[PDB]
């Protein structure tokens, strides 16, 4: 609220993930999720041994 | 500066505020406890605590 | 093999918000315009989704 | 005896920039070097495993590129062959668009 | 900086993709045309005196106990709570302000004491002017150091912060012209210029002591020259007042103290240095001690004094890496993510070589194990000539594994991992 | 007697060389032993920058203050910039000045003496 | 006289530089018992891979060099005096290296197989390198940098290496 | 005191270990106080700041522990120096100002008061 | 007999180390040869230089080069008399049976 | 070699620095190993 | 004085600055960014664009400025001439 | 050869302990039960190699 108006961040909190961004962040990511690992083998068996 | 937990603290007063009273007090009972922890005493008093486990360990 | 560690890490030749867009894979692209007979000089490798 | 003040701050800086140069220009050569060690080192390779046809060929495809940079740059005309290879690398956003499957 | 233009240019580039695409970020018409608008901007603003209106002061303001953290918040017996917020500083007032005026003036007549003390480098210099060129060069460069300690501590006890906050934000700058300065001052000192003093090599004494106390300069014997005659941690510190008078004449009488003593002493010490002998250096070495001549002492204490300001001068070298001072001025955070970029997704090498020998693990691989290379022996690491076997961390910064710490840095572990450079060999130079 | 070069063209004497080489070996060695130079150490600077940010910023808010207004605060590396994307981005120059808290403070070399 | 004495321009200073960078590939090899501790001259481990490729091509470059230089260089009186100078100073700067590479070679085992070899180790860097910056810094300025039992030396070869042979 | 070279060893093995650490400190309010460095830990407590009992932490620890139960933080921050300064703060200025702080407000009970100032030599 | 190869190894080693002196003192013209120091080196060294002046002239006849000659051949030839295996890591025989050894 | 390493007449300069450095501690925070293993077993007691 | 112009360095900062002044002359808008890039890109007027999207709308102009000046003065001179048998590289 | 003509299988490979908690565990050393930790990753494991960290990480 430094304006008198109230200004809402767009980028800096990310709520969603692709494959490009996935890569630039792989490993700064506190958690993976299935829908991207499942298409990699070793991974997927990991997931569902 | 009386938050410096060192001499400089006594120095100077508190803003004489009951809950930051309070709260000062809990802070230093938390830092008694992890101190006795620590630090005994050579020769215990009868009746504490650290006497009878002097007692227990000589019996041991 | 040495270790990977997790440490999130600050911003580098773009705002943290977003990531390189525009960086160069090497993958072929495809013309809507048959072609019958020409080698596109680099496999597509796993052709299936 | 004693020289004007403005004198004095004139040396320093014409001691200091002439010093900055150079010390730049080396910098610049010792950059120069290290980026371009393996290219001088494969070159070195090829001679001595007893192909020195090959390492001419690598210099004078080498100014031959130049010369094509030369060509395609400064002036306007195209190359054969650039459609050609202009299809062989893409963006990753374009990748994202064509071949990324919607459920990742 | 450099690094936000270069994000803003990345960010511009992203932002064209849906107008009008570009071949790739290295383009040379979108970087020729970027650098000359960048460099346009830069001289605008720096000619147009915009730069005046920029914005160095917020307000603050604190939040209500609805918006603040109410899980903090916790009610105690029903009758207190957690959300602390006392009147900043009331005190009860003395029986006449005169009298705490008055202690506050003995308070920094005292305390004036340890900004005097012969521990530093223009102490070093005063007393070099002192024994080298006469009465009149050291008196003026203990003014010139006076009058430079007297505005700094005047601007940071009365909260000239509009001079204060920006001169300390050039980080870099500040060590530079101390640097500048003291290169000048040998070199002159070397060339042993002497003649009689006029007007204009006085004010030339004076004005390098006044540039030379407003930058860092190394110093012996801390914590003696940091003590002060009251309840704080520096001479710095200002004192409790209750209204904006009251306020003004305190830090006054405190000031008006300061400088009341320094001024006392330095008159002392210019008496001093007249009273017994001019250089009773000289006289107190023969006393103590065989003399060997006057032109061998000069040379002898002029070889020293520069020995001296050379230590002082580069003192400041290994205290600092090259990550805070080359590094830091481009715009880069230390741990940059710029460092680690590869060049390309299949090539590991890194993209800026310039600063590929910043934070680099004990087991990155080596580069001069390349085919058809033939470096240097590295006999040091011979049995582990695949990987970087040293450890070169700083701060908290630190990785190990299948490399620990006893083998890099400990010991005879470290002593007998490295047993090859004790190794004799055949050779023959001539036959 | 012999050439020694046109003395148009400054030289440098060889009292310069050992003083440097003296000084750098000096300081190395205070560096290494903080508890040896006559019972002290070797400092780089009497007050670290931020202390001296805090001090003057504490007496200016005390002054303004006083004087009947809302206190502002002076923040080292600049101002905020006027963006609607990300926080970091708005506050860069600020954040950019206290990432370097440890470098600017902390020497390099390790502190203690190992081996000795 | 008609010995050239006029400054050195940016090409000689150039050339300077990189012949004062024969004595850091020299010693090279043992930086890392330095930079262990100071960490701050890391940079100095990575900086000369370059040159010591270029250096160490040939068995025999050095000696190569040095005829080219002392014969080339230092006895032509047309070049003027500073870049011969410091040519003659580069030379000398190795050839120290090369003495203290020979002393190391003759240690005791039992000053081997002590912590005392690091330290020595650390000085054979250490010193080396100063002396390049010293003189790296009295080379991108055209002034004479005078070190002790080496610039008389210097001074006295410049001239036995004019009228040679005339 | 005769220590053995088991002894030696061990301290030199600790101080190689210590060497690099930065250690924080807690106040009254227990609050962490600090980025501190061996020389910003030795001006804290030439400045009568923190002493012995200050609930310290480093690299080598789990929890925070007062400063003197540490095994090696007293002998690295007590140099000469460090011992003639805060004897001079104790002695000439803390010291005096206990004193006449205690005259002033009756809230510090005679009875009752605090012998901190006393051993901050030590 | 060990006392013997021990004994002459360190009388070679002193007298390069006397060579290598000299060739040190070649680049200081000032020094005069009536000094002790300097007139028993001389001494010392005199006449196995003294061969290499007459066997090898100097290459232009400005430059002189005669003890370097010496002291390289005195080194390769001590070199020759090295013991067979020096300890220190040789007499390990490295690690294992290997390529060098 | 090891244990040539650490043999007393190589490590003076350690002994002399070591030692100087720990007679920095008050006096009274010296233990011996029965006191040292008396106050462990005081702490776990009296924790359980 | 030719003093000055007889140094290298002079020479090299004259010409840097008389390339960055011709660069400048040549890619440089003026009026172009409300009439044609900011309408484009953002469909906005500059004035109520924030301060980091009217120097992407500047930057569009000088572009697309750069890309006519090079279309319609240095690539029809050097193309007028056709493909002169287009050299390549024989390795 | 002890080195180059044997391989560890799959199933045989030594592994860290896991000990969960560690609260129910044999105690080799009756007065120190910390000393039983030291083939597992406990947090109090005696002397891990790495020295536990301070960690103040923010995610994207
Ligand atoms: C293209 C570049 C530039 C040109 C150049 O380099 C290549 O060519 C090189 C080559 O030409 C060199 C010349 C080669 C010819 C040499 C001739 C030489 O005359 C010498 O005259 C002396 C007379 O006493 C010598 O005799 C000495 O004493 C003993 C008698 C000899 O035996 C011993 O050998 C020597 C001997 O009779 C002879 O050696 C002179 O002393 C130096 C000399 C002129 C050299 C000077 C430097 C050069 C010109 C070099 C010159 C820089
Ligand atoms: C103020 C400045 C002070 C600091 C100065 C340093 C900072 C500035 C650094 C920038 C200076 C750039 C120097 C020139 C570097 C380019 C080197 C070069 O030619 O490109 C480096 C190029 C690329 O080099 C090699 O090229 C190969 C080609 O197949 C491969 O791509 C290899 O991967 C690549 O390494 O080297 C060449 O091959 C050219 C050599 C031809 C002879
Ligand atoms: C001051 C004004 C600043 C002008 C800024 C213009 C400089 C352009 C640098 C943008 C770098 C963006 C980026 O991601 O680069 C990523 C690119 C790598 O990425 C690819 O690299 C390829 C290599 O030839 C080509 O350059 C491709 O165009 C490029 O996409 O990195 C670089 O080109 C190095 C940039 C170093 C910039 C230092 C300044
Ligand atoms: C590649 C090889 C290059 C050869 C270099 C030849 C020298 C040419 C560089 C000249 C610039 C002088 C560098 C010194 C300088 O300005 O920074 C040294 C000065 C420190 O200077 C001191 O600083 C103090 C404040 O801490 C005070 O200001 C003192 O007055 C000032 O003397 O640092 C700075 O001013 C910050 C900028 C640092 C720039 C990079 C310096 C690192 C360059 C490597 C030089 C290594 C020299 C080794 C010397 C060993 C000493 C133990
Ligand atoms: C977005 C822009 C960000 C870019 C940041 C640029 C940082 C560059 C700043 C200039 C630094 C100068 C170093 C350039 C020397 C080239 C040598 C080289 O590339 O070596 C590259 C080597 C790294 O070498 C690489 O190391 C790797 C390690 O895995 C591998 O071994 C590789 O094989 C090897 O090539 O780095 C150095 O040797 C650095 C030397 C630095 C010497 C100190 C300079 C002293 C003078 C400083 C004075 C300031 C100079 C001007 C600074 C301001 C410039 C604007
Ligand atoms: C610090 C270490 C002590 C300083 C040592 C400096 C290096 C000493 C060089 C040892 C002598 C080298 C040599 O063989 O010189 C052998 C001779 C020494 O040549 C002598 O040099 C002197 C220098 O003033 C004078 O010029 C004498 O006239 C000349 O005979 O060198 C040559 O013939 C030409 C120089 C080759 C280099
Ligand atoms: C690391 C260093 C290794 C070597 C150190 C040796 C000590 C040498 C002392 C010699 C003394 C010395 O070096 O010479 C100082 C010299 C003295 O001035 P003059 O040469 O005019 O004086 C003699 C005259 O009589 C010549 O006719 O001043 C110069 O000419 C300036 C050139 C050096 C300038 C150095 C500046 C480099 C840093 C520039 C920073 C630029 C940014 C500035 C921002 C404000
Ligand atoms: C080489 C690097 C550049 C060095 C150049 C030197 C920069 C020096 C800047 C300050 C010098 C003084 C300018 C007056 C500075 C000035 O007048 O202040 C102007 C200042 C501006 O007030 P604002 O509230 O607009 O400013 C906000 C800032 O003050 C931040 O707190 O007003 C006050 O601070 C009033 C202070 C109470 C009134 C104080 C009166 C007592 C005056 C005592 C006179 C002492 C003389 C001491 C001399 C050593
Ligand atoms: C960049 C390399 C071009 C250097 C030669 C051009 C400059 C040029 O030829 O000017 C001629 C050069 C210096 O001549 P002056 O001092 O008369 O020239 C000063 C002016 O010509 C400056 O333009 O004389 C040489 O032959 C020295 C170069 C030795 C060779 C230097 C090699 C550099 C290291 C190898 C790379
Ligand atoms: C040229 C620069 C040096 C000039 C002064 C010469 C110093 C020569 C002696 C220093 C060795 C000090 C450590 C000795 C070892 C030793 O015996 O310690 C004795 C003493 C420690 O005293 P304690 O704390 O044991 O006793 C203080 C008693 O008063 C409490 O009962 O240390 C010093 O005096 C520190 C000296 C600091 C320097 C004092 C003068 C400050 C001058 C500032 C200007
Ligand atoms: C009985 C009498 C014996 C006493 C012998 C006294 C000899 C003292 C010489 C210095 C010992 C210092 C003690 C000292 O500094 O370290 C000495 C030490 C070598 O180890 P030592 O075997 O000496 O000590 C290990 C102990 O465990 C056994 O003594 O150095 C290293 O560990 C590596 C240091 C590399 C450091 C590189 C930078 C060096 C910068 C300083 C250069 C100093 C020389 C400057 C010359 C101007
Ligand atoms: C704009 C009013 C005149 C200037 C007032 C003094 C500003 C000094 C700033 C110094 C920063 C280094
Ligand atoms: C008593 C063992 C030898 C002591 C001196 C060895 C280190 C000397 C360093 C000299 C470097 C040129």
């Amino acid at each position: 609220n430094n304006n008198p108006q109230e200004i809402n961040f767009t980028n800096p909190p990310i709520q969603g993930l692709n494959e490009g961004s996935f890569l630039y962040w792989q490993t700064e990511m506190p958690f993976n999720s299935y829908n991207i690992d499942q298409f990699i083998t070793t991974n997927q068996s990991f997931y569902a041994p | 500066k009386f938050m410096a937990p060192g001499p400089l603290g006594l120095c100077h007063a508190v803003p004489d505020d009951p809950s930051l009273r309070q709260e000062m007090a809990k802070v230093a009972h938390n830092y008694a406890a992890i101190y006795r922890m620590y630090n005994f005493d050579w020769d215990p008093e009868p009746g504490t605590v650290q006497y009878k486990i002097d007692q227990r360990i000589r019996r041991a | 093999k040495p270790l990977q560690r997790y440490i999130p890490q600050n911003g580098g030749f773009t705002w943290p918000g977003d990531y390189l867009r525009l960086e160069i894979v090497e993958m072929p692209k495809l013309k809507s315009i048959n072609i019958k007979k020409t080698s596109l000089k680099q496999k597509i490798n796993v052709q299936p989704v | 005896g004693e020289e004007p003040i403005q004198d004095e701050l004139l040396k320093l800086l014409r001691g200091g920039w002439v010093l900055l140069s150079n010390l730049a220009l080396f910098l610049v050569f010792s950059s120069f070097l290290h980026r371009s060690l393996n290219w001088f080192v494969q070159t070195e390779l090829l001679v001595a495993v007893g192909a020195p046809q090959q390492a001419g060929e690598r210099v004078v495809g080498k100014f031959f590129e130049a010369i094509e940079w030369v060509e395609r740059n400064i002036l306007g005309w195209k190359l054969p062959g650039d459609e050609e290879a202009e299809d062989a690398t893409s963006k990753v956003y374009e990748v994202l668009q064509n071949y990324t499957p919607a459920e990742a | 900086s450099l690094v936000t233009s270069v994000k803003d240019y990345v960010e511009i580039t992203h932002k064209l993709i849906e107008i009008e695409p570009l071949k790739n970020y290295t383009e040379f018409g979108a970087v020729f045309t970027y650098f000359i608008f960048s460099i346009g901007e830069f001289f605008k603003n720096f000619f147009s005196f915009s730069f005046l209106n920029n914005i160095w002061s917020i307000p603050i303001i604190i939040p209500d106990i609805a918006s603040a953290m109410i899980s903090e918040v916790s009610v105690l017996d029903g009758y207190f709570h957690n959300a602390f917020t006392f009147l900043e500083t009331s005190v009860n007032t003395t029986t006449n302000p005169s009298l705490v005026i008055f202690e506050k003036f003995v308070i920094g007549i005292i305390n004036s004491l340890f900004l005097i003390l012969p521990t530093s480098t223009s102490h070093l210099i005063t007393l070099r002017r002192f024994v080298m060129q006469g009465l009149e060069a050291g008196y003026m460069a203990g003014l010139g150091t006076l009058a430079g300690n007297f505005l700094w501590l005047a601007s940071i006890i009365l909260g000239w912060r509009f001079f204060v906050i920006p001169w300390l934000s050039l980080d870099i700058f500040r060590y530079l012209l101390g640097f500048v300065l003291l290169v000048k001052y040998i070199w002159d000192s070397s060339k042993e210029r002497r003649m009689a003093l006029e007007d204009l090599s006085k004010w030339k004494i004076f004005l390098l002591n006044f540039l030379l106390a407003l930058t860092e300069q190394s110093c012996i014997y801390p914590f003696i020259s940091n003590l002060s005659f009251g309840p704080d941690a520096s001479i710095l510190e200002g004192f409790p007042v209750d209204n904006y008078p009251q306020f003004l004449l305190i830090h006054g009488a405190y000031l008006l103290g300061i400088l009341f003593g320094s001024f006392s002493l330095l008159q002392f010490t210019c008496w001093f240095w007249e009273n017994p002998a001019f250089s009773i250096y000289l006289w107190i070495t023969t006393k103590s001690s065989l003399k060997i001549s006057t032109s061998s002492y000069y040379k002898i204490l002029n070889f020293t004094f520069l020995y001296a300001t050379m230590l002082c001068a580069i003192a400041s070298i290994p205290y600092y890496g090259l990550d805070y001072t080359i590094t830091n001025p481009i715009g880069l955070v230390p741990q940059d993510r710029i460092l680690n970029q590869k060049k390309s997704q299949s090539d590991p090498d890194k993209l800026i070589t310039e600063t590929a020998f910043l934070n680099l693990n004990p087991t990155d691989k080596n580069s001069r194990i390349r085919d058809g290379v033939h470096a240097r022996r590295e006999r040091w690491k011979q049995r582990l000539i695949k990987y970087q076997a040293f450890d070169a961390s700083t701060y908290d910064q630190g990785v190990y594994d299948f490399l620990t710490i006893e083998d890099l840095n400990y010991g005879f572990d470290r002593f007998w991992l490295r047993r090859k450079m004790r190794n004799h060999q055949i050779r023959f130079r001539l036959f | 007697n012999v050439y020694k070069g046109p003395a148009s063209i400054p030289h440098a004497s060889a009292e310069v060389f050992g003083a440097f080489f003296l000084a750098t070996n000096t300081a190395l060695l205070a560096h290494m032993f903080p508890g040896k130079l006559f019972g002290s150490e070797l400092h780089v600077r009497k007050w670290d920058p931020d202390y001296l940010a805090s001090c003057c910023n504490e007496q200016g808010m005390r002054r303004e203050a006083l004087s009947g207004k809302k206190p502002n605060l002076w923040l080292l590396g600049g101002g905020p910039r006027l963006v609607n994307d990300s926080w970091e981005r708005m506050w860069w120059n600020n954040l950019h000045w206290k990432r370097w808290k440890v470098p600017r403070t902390g020497p390099a070399f390790p502190q203690d003496m190992y081996w000795q | 006289f008609g010995r050239n004495e006029g400054p050195m321009t940016w090409p000689w200073k150039l050339m300077c530089a990189i012949l004062y960078m024969l004595p850091w590939v020299d010693v090279t090899e043992k930086t890392v018992y330095f930079v262990e501790r100071f960490p701050a001259f890391v940079w100095t481990e990575y900086f000369s891979e370059p040159f010591e490729h270029w250096y160490n091509i040939h068995e025999y470059a050095p000696l190569f060099i040095f005829f080219a230089t002392y014969l080339g260089i230092v006895r032509n009186k047309k070049i003027p005096h500073v870049a011969r100078y410091h040519v003659m100073m580069g030379v000398m700067l190795d050839i120290v290296a090369m003495i203290l590479i020979v002393t190391e070679e003759n240690l005791p085992t039992g000053v081997l197989w002590t912590p005392w070899s690091d330290l020595f180790y650390a000085l054979m860097f250490w010193f080396i390198f100063l002396l390049v910056i010293y003189c790296l810094f009295f080379c991108f300025l055209g002034w004479y940098c005078e070190i002790p039992l080496i610039s008389e030396g210097v001074y006295l070869q410049i001239e036995q290496a004019e009228q040679l042979g005339q | 005191i005769v220590l053995s070279p088991y002894q030696y060893e061990m301290i030199n093995y600790q101080r190689m270990l210590m060497r690099k650490n930065i250690w924080y400190y807690r106040d009254r309010m227990n609050v962490p106080r600090g980025p501190c460095p061996l020389h910003v830990v030795k001006e804290a407590w030439v400045s009568g700041i923190v002493d012995e009992n200050t609930l310290f932490w480093g690299h080598g620890l789990y929890d925070w522990l007062p400063a003197k139960n540490i095994k090696l933080l007293l002998p690295m921050v007590r140099t000469p120096e460090v011992r003639f300064a805060t004897w001079i703060k104790r002695t000439f200025s803390l010291k005096p100002s206990l004193n006449r702080i205690r005259e002033q407000r009756k809230e510090h009970r005679d009875p009752q008061e605090a012998s901190l100032q006393v051993e901050l030599m030590r | 007999a060990r006392t013997f190869e021990r004994a002459a190894f360190g009388f070679a080693k002193m007298y390069l180390f006397c060579l290598f002196m000299r060739v040190l003192l070649s680049w200081f013209p000032s020094i005069d040869w009536n000094s002790q120091p300097w007139a028993f080196l001389r001494l010392i060294t005199e006449p196995y230089l003294q061969i290499y002046r007459g066997i090898l002239p100097p290459l232009f006849g400005q430059l002189d080069f005669t003890p370097l000659f010496g002291f390289l051949i005195l080194q390769d030839v001590v070199e020759l008399m090295s013991p067979v295996y020096t300890l220190g890591h040789a007499k390990d025989t490295s690690m294992f049976w290997t390529t060098t050894d | 070699l090891q244990h040539w390493y650490y043999t007393p007449f190589n490590r003076l300069l350690m002994k002399f620095d070591v030692d100087a450095f720990i007679n920095r501690q008050p006096k009274s925070h010296f233990l011996t190993k029965n006191e040292e293993r008396a106050l462990h077993i005081r702490r776990f007691l009296l924790s359980e | 004085l030719s003093g000055l112009l007889g140094d290298i360095g002079v020479k090299c900062t004259l010409a840097f600055a008389g390339t960055v002044a011709a660069g400048a002359a040549i890619v440089v808008p003026s009026g172009k960014q409300v009439e044609a890039a900011s309408l484009d890109i953002y469909g906005r007027p500059p004035s109520q664009l924030l301060p980091n999207e009217r120097r992407a709308a500047e930057f569009a102009a000088g572009h697309r400025r750069w890309k006519g000046f090079v279309d319609n003065s240095i690539y029809s001179w050097t193309r007028t001439l056709p493909g002169h048998d287009n050299p390549i590289v024989n390795p | 050869d002890e080195f180059e003509s044997d391989e560890d299988n799959t199933e045989s490979e030594w592994a860290p302990e896991y000990v969960g908690a560690g609260l129910g565990l044999v105690a080799e050393d009756p007065l120190n039960p910390q000393y039983s930790l030291r083939h597992s990753n406990h947090p109090l494991a005696p002397f891990p190699g790495e020295p536990l960290k301070w960690a103040s990480y923010v995610y994207p």
